[PDB]
């Protein structure tokens, strides 16, 4: 088709693509390297190419795809590794049995060797057939019992032939739609623009609460299935609890994990513990990444893939939830794509906004987080799924005042404000309550009155009992423990407490690895309670510090009430909870005597 | 502590000297070898030189040669530019240069080719023939020695593994 | 110190007379294997390839 | 079988004499038959002197030459140009250690050519993430700051900060020197089957202290482990960017087809962005921030990422940039960028440097991101870490009790104080302090610190493990 012309690293323009469109990808060279279109000039097209460009003659052809940059959406997307244009990395290494991703390569994003038992849904022939319309589901895995086939959006038509109960695999067509005389083909996958969000029916209230498993996130700072989350990205913080919290314990039916731009050796890590990382939730134990689909992208992967990889991982995550599926998106580091984005703007010589970043970087950010949210999918049958986006930021050690950290801040309803400090002191999860917050406290309201109507008003409780403490530690400091009120010192006590017990939350042991909202609400109740006790017992007169070196017993037993097995059973956690308020209250009423 | 220095003064302040001696070892070991490559490139040299003083085998490969140019310049209008000798071998051929060039690439066959009157020197040269597209601005230098200087420098691995095996070392 | 330099003095010797050994070795493997090395290159310069860049 | 090179082809070069036009450092042609982007040709000079030159732009039928050592004496009327037909492509071979390079590939050893196992392609196609695994193993340097405080794994990426006039350059000749594998074995590391390699680049590097590399490694025994890659401050610039590029191909070819062990020390990293700034500059892009091109975080990921170990080779590669900050700011670029794409950061401290305390690393600032990787049991020693952690505490403790030494006076410190001071001072100028020629191991740099330890009590020595601590503080 086309040809070759000026070259100066990846701009390349071509020659007689009369027919090329704006963002379209094409394929450069004899090599066929990847690149999309960036201008258009006559027959002239200047196309940044994805990858390394060294070897170019002028002439030798390029050829167009005719789509924009887009996934391959189907069956097998589960358990592989991509990187932001979504390249198996994993059949790339078994294809060309090599240690580096050879130029070039092509390997279909989705495996079209693998036979897939295909079961045909309510559609038959002769039945219209819409957008997003499940005609039938795919058994992948264990955990993900029927990948449901989407029709594509964009597509609809009467159903003329459809594939019976078989076994087939990507490349064979399964599904034939007539529109208008116009006859279309359909096969077990389809390929969806990566810049478009996938369209739903309805953009519903996120307001169903992301159960991370973490005390602390799930009580003080909530997450909601559709909801929107920052995280520093720190080193030494622990974000990586928080991202096998997500991955291994949340209410997701999946989980796409987006490592944009990520060290050499992080995204190692991050490729070698998910494989082990296995879950209780499907009733057996299996590995989490039978749920979960890395995209994965060191420095040294191209501008491109790593610019589109959050667009990749977000167009999959709204492909998993248009089948019904609460899927929760974690972004490894949001500021490696926003250097990505100043790279490709400053290549195209676009002028800068903020010390390099382009005009449109707080304009991309906030239209790429509105993808996510709770929604009813578009088509039949009626279903509701949710894409949560947990991305972390990490700005230059810290530097906060990056416009990416501050439009993310802007646009994210919650922040868990990971502390490189509260790490050094071992207090995992390492949250800074004192800059954390959370703005989906409101929306939950209906939840926890449905379910734990007290809630709310423990976790406010909660937060006063902290910040009390917080701003009462410097006159502590300054002035000396004996200027303290015995209401001040049940204050501190009780919040040193909550500090040791509830925020600070094991993680890698049996009975703090996963703690359920029931059980976190009943903790929040034992320890509301302690506090609300102790108040009045002293306000009646007592002087706190005999209460406390008398009361230790009822605080050991708060202590251990952590140490609850969350696998003996709701109703046996709920009765020793009770037996435990019971016998807490009748020993303060002993002591205050 | 005064003579500690001393100590393992006979290894430190001799081992500058042993390392010098075992890197001037070292770097002789690889000079014979690439003295060995240079004799078998002489040789080399001396057959393709005596190859092209016989005339009847020369003429298919001075052939091979021009056509080979032609296609490389890729033009209706060349200049090729030979040795004294032989210069009425291009011209007794150049009717069937003309016919081939225009048989191996699909485009119209080459309208006229010019023997140049620089004749190369034939003290170096010793074979091939330079064609210079016309006007004598963009040439080819498909001469016997420069094809073997070319061939030495690209084809040095090639030559590792036909004299060496391969290099036990690299399991890759 | 003297004995330092006189050993090093010997090792000299005994460097370029393990040199001397290798490079025989060479040299032999060298000389058998020049008349296969010179075939090779003179075939391949003597016969070459016709090719077009238009691709 | 290893006989499918296929090279014996032979592949005829066009010469053009056909330049259009010269315009500073780059050479236009007027009528290229099908040029390469990135393609070598070799410049005739009227005088007859060659040059090279790498193409930086091809238009239909003109082609942009960027040419080595400038452009002087080029005329449009006699110069000849001869296009090679391949992109920088380097040869490599098992023998290329002991071997000094130009920051071109030619070797600079009065040597001969490199006898090519293979002509391995510059810049090559980046380690698949998949493929890559977490690294493993210590990293020698023989330095105490970086070997107990600061370990380095065997595929960690750790730049050393630096500034003008502090001795980076001799640390990194020391580092050169004395690095190598930790354990020891029942066979050396200098076999066969577990052996260990350096490639030292060196980037704008001056003459005095080119000379000082070539010198030193010749004469220490450490060039038989080394490849050395010299690129003078007067050489080209186009070299300086192909410099670290020849490095870290020898580097990965070596350590993932030869499975050994290889340390790459990039040397001056500032003056290889200077020159990469020059070469963006040379193509009229803007320049972007501190008139730095706003690309050369990609350049720097594409440096750095060619490192770590792999899955199914045995060999590793561990790099160590050296980077000058100008100014002697972290808010620089060029640090900020290796920051943001290396594990960790050695620095080299001015004021450590007037003490006269050498190498003048400051330990508080620098930081080994996956040190814990390095420092285990069958990794060093079982009290690596905890030691490094109490130095670093101590340490502290002792910059915090010599700031109010003069504000509170010596007699008003805390006792730990009062030890923190004469703690200090026996850690810099003992333990820091290294001779630029000792060689100290792991373990005789761990029990020097243990030494350093044993000023402290039981009590406050809190940052080690109470079973660490009574096996070994206690006797």
């Amino acid at each position: 088709y086309g040809a070759i012309y000026s070259v100066s690293g990846p701009v390349v323009i071509a020659e007689n693509m009369i027919g090329c469109a704006m963002y379209e990808l094409v394929k450069v060279g004899h090599d066929n390297l990847v690149g999309e279109v960036i201008r258009i000039d006559g027959d002239k097209a200047t196309i940044q190419v994805y990858e390394e460009t060294a070897g170019l003659t002028v002439g030798d052809p390029v050829l167009r795809t005719g789509k924009p940059l887009s996934v391959e959406l189907g069956p097998g997307l589960m358990e592989t590794i991509y990187d932001g244009i979504q390249r198996p990395l994993k059949a790339i290494k078994e294809e060309s049995q090599s240690i580096y991703i050879p130029r070039g390569i092509d390997t279909p994003a989705l495996d079209r060797t693998i036979k897939w038992q295909f079961t045909p849904g309510k559609f038959q022939v002769g039945d219209h057939i819409s957008g997003g319309d499940i005609y039938g589901s795919v058994f992948e895995n264990s955990l993900i019992s029927s990948h449901k086939i989407l029709l594509p959006p964009r597509s609809r038509g009467t159903i003329t032939w459809i594939a019976p109960a078989g076994e087939y695999t990507l490349d064979e067509k399964i599904l034939e739609v007539e529109f208008d005389g116009k006859k279309s083909d359909f096969t077990l996958y389809h390929t969806w623009p990566v810049r478009v969000p996938r369209p739903v029916t309805e953009k519903l209230s996120a307001d169903y609460p992301l159960l991370t498993g973490q005390r602390v996130l799930d009580a003080l700072f909530p997450c909601v299935q559709g909801g929107t989350t920052c995280i520093p990205g720190a080193f030494g913080c622990g974000k990586t609890v928080i991202s096998q919290s997500l991955s291994k314990y949340s209410n997701s039916d999946a989980i796409i994990y987006v490592g944009c731009g990520e060290r050499g050796n992080e995204m190692a890590e991050v490729l070698m513990e998910f494989p082990e990382l296995y879950t209780e939730m499907s009733g057996t134990k299996e590995p989490i990444m039978k749920r979960t689909t890395l995209v994965a992208n060191t420095s040294n992967m191209p501008v491109a893939a790593r610019e589109a990889s959050i667009y990749t991982g977000i167009t999959l995550a709204e492909y998993f939830r248009d089948q019904g599926k609460n899927v929760s998106m974690i972004a490894d580091s949001s500021s490696r794509w926003a250097e990505a984005l100043r790279e490709i703007s400053g290549r195209l010589g676009e002028m800068p906004a903020d010390q390099g970043f382009p005009a449109y970087l707080g304009a991309k950010l906030a239209s790429f987080y509105e993808r996510a949210g709770k929604a009813v999918a578009l088509g039949s049958p009626d279903r509701t799924g949710s894409v949560s986006i947990v991305a972390a930021v990490s700005p230059a050690g810290g530097d906060f005042s990056d416009p990416v950290t501050t439009a993310t801040l802007g646009i994210t309803q919650v922040f868990w404000g990971l502390d490189k400090k509260l790490a050094q002191r071992k207090h995992f999860p390492s949250i800074n309550t004192s800059v954390s917050y959370s703005k989906y406290t409101n929306v939950l309201n209906k939840f926890y009155d449905s379910n734990y109507p007290e809630f709310p008003v423990l976790r406010d409780r909660m937060k006063e009992i902290l910040s009390n403490a917080e701003e009462l530690e410097q006159v502590v400091q300054l002035v000396g423990k004996s200027a303290l009120s015995d209401s001040d010192k049940i204050t501190l006590d009780v919040a040193t407490l909550i500090k040791e017990d509830f925020l600070q939350q094991n993680g890698y042991s049996t009975y703090d690895a996963f703690c359920p909202i029931w059980k976190t609400f009943d903790m929040m109740r034992a320890f509301i309670s302690y506090h609300d006790e102790a108040q009045k017992a002293v306000a009646n007169g007592a002087n706190w510090s005999k209460l406390a070196d008398s009361t230790g017993d009822v605080k050991h037993a708060v202590s251990s009430s952590k140490f609850f097995e969350p696998s003996r059973g709701e109703k046996e956690v709920h009765g020793e909870f009770e037996k435990l308020l019971s016998t807490m209250q009748e020993r303060f009423a002993e002591s205050t005597d | 502590g005064n003579f500690k220095s001393k100590l393992k003064k006979a290894m430190l302040s001799q081992q500058i000297t042993k390392s010098t001696i075992a890197n001037k070892m070292r770097l002789k070991v690889l000079s014979a070898r690439e003295q060995s490559l240079d004799g078998i490139f002489e040789e080399t040299k001396e057959k393709l030189s005596g190859i092209a003083n016989n005339r009847d085998e020369y003429k298919p490969i001075l052939q091979s040669l021009i056509v080979e140019a032609l296609l490389k310049l890729l033009e209706p209008k060349a200049i090729v530019k030979a040795l004294e000798r032989d210069v009425d071998l291009i011209e007794s051929m150049k009717d069937d240069i003309m016919r081939e060039y225009g048989e191996k690439a699909q485009r119209a066959p080459l309208e006229e080719i010019v023997i140049s009157n620089d004749y190369l020197n034939k003290d170096l040269v010793s074979g091939g023939v330079v064609v210079s597209n016309a006007s004598d601005k963009i040439e080819i230098n498909n001469t016997l020695e420069e094809r073997l200087k070319l061939l030495s420098e690209e084809a040095l691995p090639a030559i590792r593994l036909e004299l060496y095996g391969p290099s036990k070392t690299r399991k890759f | 110190e003297q004995k330092n330099a006189g050993g090093v003095g010997e090792l000299e010797k005994k460097a370029e007379a393990g040199v001397q050994g290798e490079l025989a070795e060479i040299k032999k493997i060298a000389e058998k294997k020049k008349d296969d090395v010179v075939k090779i290159l003179i075939e391949t310069v003597i016969k070459p390839s016709a090719e077009v860049h238009i691709n | 079988k290893k006989a499918v090179e296929q090279g014996f082809n032979v592949k005829p070069r066009l010469n053009y004499n056909t330049v259009s036009g010269v315009n500073g450092p780059l050479v236009i042609l007027e009528k290229v038959k099908f040029p390469r982007y990135n393609e070598i040709v070799n410049l005739t000079l009227p005088d007859g002197t060659v040059r090279q030159g790498q193409v930086l732009e091809i238009r239909g039928d003109r082609a942009i030459v960027q040419v080595f050592e400038g452009t002087s004496g080029i005329d449009v009327k006699k110069t000849t140009v001869e296009f090679t037909g391949e992109s920088l492509r380097i040869p490599v071979s098992e023998d290329m250690l002991g071997r000094i390079f130009d920051g071109s590939g030619r070797p600079i050893d009065n040597g001969p050519k490199v006898f090519a196992e293979d002509y391995l392609d510059i810049n090559g196609s980046p380690i698949n993430p998949y493929a890559r695994i977490y690294p493993e193993e210590m990293i020698s340097t023989g330095v105490s700051a970086i070997d107990t405080m600061n370990s380095i794994a065997r595929g960690q990426k750790i730049p050393i900060f630096s500034a003008s006039g502090l001795p980076h350059n001799e640390i990194a000749a020391q580092i050169c020197r004395q690095a190598g594998l930790v354990r020891p074995t029942k066979d050396v590391h200098d076999g066969h089957e577990e052996n260990f390699s350096i490639v030292f680049a060196a980037m704008g590097v001056n003459l005095e202290t080119a000379r000082f590399f070539k010198q030193d490694f010749e004469e220490n025994g450490s060039l038989e482990r080394t490849s050395l890659f010299l690129n003078l401050a007067n050489d080209p610039t186009i070299e300086r960017i192909i410099t670290p590029r020849l490095a870290l191909t020898t580097a990965e070819y070596l350590a993932y087809q030869t499975e050994r062990h290889v340390l790459t020390i990039l040397t001056d990293m500032s003056s290889y962005a200077d020159a990469l700034r020059e070469v963006s500059a040379a193509r009229e892009e803007v320049p972007g921030r501190r008139g730095y091109p706003g690309y050369m975080y990609t350049d720097l990921s594409t440096i750095y990422e060619r490192a770590g170990r792999v899955e199914g080779r045995n060999g590793s590669i561990t790099q160590i940039p050296i980077l000058t900050m100008p100014n002697d700011d972290i808010t620089h670029p060029i640090p900020d960028l290796t920051g943001y794409i290396t594990e960790g950061q050695i620095f080299v401290d001015r004021q450590l440097h007037n003490k006269g305390i050498y190498p003048p690393i400051n330990v508080l600032p620098s930081l080994s991101r996956l040190m814990k990787s390095a420092i285990g049991e069958g990794m060093t020693r079982k009290d690596h870490g905890d030691v490094s952690n109490q130095l670093y505490a101590k340490y502290a403790i002792g910059k915090d009790a010599a700031a109010m030494k003069a504000v509170v006076g010596e007699e008003a410190l805390s006792i730990e104080d009062k030890l923190s001071l004469e703690f200090l001072e026996k850690f810099e100028k003992t333990f820091i302090t290294q001779g630029a020629y000792e060689d100290r191991t792991v373990f005789e740099s761990l029990d020097q610190a243990w030494s350093l330890l044993r000023i402290y009590p039981k009590e406050m020595l809190n940052r080690i493990s109470p079973k660490i601590l009574d096996e070994f503080y206690d006797r």
